């Protein structure tokens, strides 16, 4: 533990990073493309009716 | 993103490094070093005291050497490490180089 480089104090809350990411967007998108596709193909059913 | 702007405002908030002498010796990004050969590496050596003998046990395998040759070199360290490294030196000494440019 004394001599290690990563010490015992290293992986004891040392620093506290922070940085938002777009990690997880698609999820969101993942699901409105879908009903924007969706809502067109539903939409040219309604001007042609 | 309401919910990622008040992440990065409390890690500030936490206001570190505090000035103390075992905050230096809890992190270890901003490392810290004494002098190679003098009365402020041997006082590290033989403490008997908790707090001290961490900082010892750190700097004596802190790599890369948190040491220096002389004193004119650690106060340009400090400078030169956008806060990540300070420098451990008597209390005189210090304060007149807070008072140079």
């Amino acid at each position: 533990y004394d001599k290690g480089e990563c010490g015992a104090k290293d992986s004891g809350s040392k620093e506290k990073t922070s940085a938002l990411s777009l990690s997880n967007v698609a999820g969101v998108f993942y699901i409105l493309v879908g009903g924007l596709g969706l809502a067109m193909l539903v939409a040219l059913i309604e001007f042609c009716y | 993103y309401t919910a990622n702007l008040a992440a990065f405002l409390t890690v500030e908030r936490m206001v570190s490094p505090i000035e103390s002498a075992e905050d230096l010796s809890k992190q270890t990004e901003i490392a810290y070093g004494t002098l190679d050969s003098g009365s402020t590496k041997e006082f590290f050596r033989r403490s008997k005291i908790a707090v001290f003998d961490k900082m010892w046990t750190y700097m004596r395998s802190a790599e890369p050497s948190v040491f220096v040759r002389t004193t004119a070199e650690g106060v340009a360290r400090v400078r030169k490490s956008k806060g990540k490294y300070a420098y451990l030196l008597e209390s005189t000494m210090n304060e007149y180089i807070e008072q140079r440019k």
